[PDB]
């Protein structure tokens, strides 16, 4: 970034206003920081990984922790709901995760 | 998770096949010849490694959650490999008190009633260390004597002291004829109990799958154990909904659940195509995603003769397509659209329709491949016929009064086999009912 700025600085410093160079500058420097934050997204943030597990969520495509929070809920969500069910179904929730084996190696 | 499977091994083939089911289970989910894990990253729950089939220990060496009974060579043959250790010595039950099966099934049942508790011991083992148990699988031959009689006394006791659970067999039969003529009453005897305390029952008829043998693989040094490879690629790749439930309209039990028209049919006929090399010069055949899909409707390379090879002039109650490697998804509707309406299998007056497919990927710890592969497992109507020359051979056999004396003991069969009367009865009126079903009386208002 702070190269960057000297590179801003660089143009201003023999200025003509030539926008395609600054551009260029700044068109090398944008396809590295996107390439980057690909890395910093993917690699740290898990997102290739958020995006199928969203898939697996969301459109419900994780059919073993279905099958198996409903299995243990059933009894529960016949009856009325209240206050205390609430954390019951996280509970169950939580050993739907556990059910579905989905577990920390790397 | 997702429900566990115990597997019964009975006779000489079951044990063998099982043996080969385990390397080919081992390899795919990237684990030992002792189940120990494979140390780089290999598995970060890309697969959820089957507990149904496994069992964890604590030092992670995976173990199958197998039992095995027969007598000595097959399992010594195991534990001089280095297979042990992906085995159990507790699962293990040889005879020491079968004194020669004989080839009678009489003489299979009654040594497994005598040896019941310790043999009960082993699967209480089993059945504890279990979570939510799936259903059983028995792996056997029929026309054996331990094969037979053994398996069927298991069944039978299964079905009284579990009564919630599945029960598939997989089963081996002779053929369509004989030449043997007592074949009949040990197939008669076991047909009973595996029509009625099984649930499933996967056919595997043995002429056919000997053509398969011989064509295929062929080396002129063949036998059973060459042959058996075919079967454990045959039985693994339908155990792929339940390895790998991370495809989300793949899960076996509910799968299981809906194809069962109810145990009334429930003799299956598998087919395959292409096949891999196991014997014989590496799967270099690639063809293309129509061709894949050509291939699958015939039954030219018949694995099985249930008389749905034959010919096909009554209906197919259920046909389920068992698709292996991942291929352009738009192609596989648009192909997909044109089967059901072309309409390959028969038809009866109110079932037109009632074939699926199900469609997975290859696992990447195989070497990569472009080839595609597929199974097929249907249930046809067609089966009535097998029972008709269980009859003409039972006939046969009965009219010439051949070994009556080992019967009269038992309680039974004090007029001679009167079971095997019993059954003949029991068996017509089922024949009789599965033809009312191809035609109109059906549905009657």
């Amino acid at each position: 970034e702070f190269s960057k700025k000297y590179h801003v600085l660089y143009q201003s410093n023999s200025y003509r206003g030539i926008s395609t160079n600054f551009f260029e500058i700044i068109n090398d420097q944008y396809s590295e920081i996107v390439n980057h934050t690909n890395q910093i997204l993917n690699q740290k943030f898990h997102y290739r990984d958020v995006v199928f597990a969203l898939k697996n969520i969301l459109l419900m495509g994780k059919s073993d922790f279905m099958d198996a929070l409903i299995e243990k809920a059933n009894d529960i969500l016949a009856t009325p709901s209240d206050s205390l069910p609430n954390y019951k179904l996280t509970r169950v929730l939580q050993e739907a995760v556990q059910l579905s084996s989905l577990r920390h190696l790397m | 998770m997702g429900g566990e499977i115990i597997t019964l091994q009975a006779g000489q083939c079951g044990n063998h096949v099982g043996k080969f089911l385990w390397s080919q289970l081992a390899k795919e989910h990237a684990i030992g010849t002792d189940g120990l894990s494979q140390l780089p990253d290999s598995s970060t729950e890309r697969d959820d490694d089957t507990k149904p089939f496994f069992r964890e220990n604590c030092r992670n060496k995976f173990t199958p959650r197998a039992i095995m009974m027969d007598s000595e060579p097959s399992v010594i043959a195991d534990v001089e490999n280095t297979f042990r250790g992906f085995f159990d010595p507790r699962n293990t039950w040889v005879a020491s008190d079968g004194a020669s099966a004989g080839n009678s099934w009489a003489n299979g049942y009654d040594i497994g009633t005598r040896n019941q508790d310790d043999i009960l011991n082993k699967i209480d083992k089993e059945i504890d260390s279990t979570d939510n148990f799936e259903g059983f699988q028995l792996l056997h031959s029929v026309a054996g004597g331990t094969g037979s009689g053994l398996g069927s006394n298991l069944l039978e006791a299964l079905c009284d002291r579990y009564p919630k659970k599945i029960l598939t067999t997989y089963s081996v039969f002779p053929a369509r004829s004989s030449e043997v003529v007592v074949q009949s009453y040990n197939t008669i005897l076991a047909l009973r109990r595996l029509i009625e305390d099984s649930d499933a029952t996967v056919v595997f008829d043995n002429a056919s799958l000997l053509n398969i043998s011989g064509k295929v693989f062929r080396n002129p040094n063949i036998d059973l154990q060459h042959t058996n490879q075919l079967i454990s690629t045959i039985i693994s790749s339908v155990t792929n909904s339940i390895r790998f439930p991370s495809y989300m309209y793949s899960s076996m039990s509910s799968i299981y659940s809906t194809l069962i028209p109810s145990p009334e049919l429930h003799f299956l006929s598998p087919s395959f195509t292409p096949f891999t090399s196991d014997y014989i010069h590496d799967d270099i055949a690639h063809k293309c995603h129509s061709s894949y899909d050509v291939m699958l409707d015939l039954l030219d390379p018949s694995n099985s003769l249930v008389s749905t090879a034959m010919n096909n002039p009554t209906y197919f109650n259920v046909y389920n397509t068992i698709i292996g490697n991942v291929e352009p998804r738009q192609i596989s509707r648009a192909m997909t659209k044109l089967q059901q309406r072309i309409k390959f299998p028969s038809w009866s007056s109110s079932a037109m329709h009632v074939n699926i497919g199900r469609r997975s990927p290859y696992l990447p710890l195989q070497p990569n491949e472009n080839e595609v592969s597929g199974m097929m497992l249907s249930n046809m109507s067609t089966v009535v016929n097998v029972f008709e020359n269980a009859c003409n051979t039972f006939d046969k056999v009965f009219a010439k009064g051949a070994f009556l004396n080992n019967y009269n003991v038992g309680d039974l069969f004090q007029s001679m086999q009167n079971v095997q009367d019993e059954f003949a009865e029991s068996r017509e009126v089922v024949q009789s009912l599965m033809e009312d079903y191809v035609a109109a009386e059906q549905d009657s208002y």
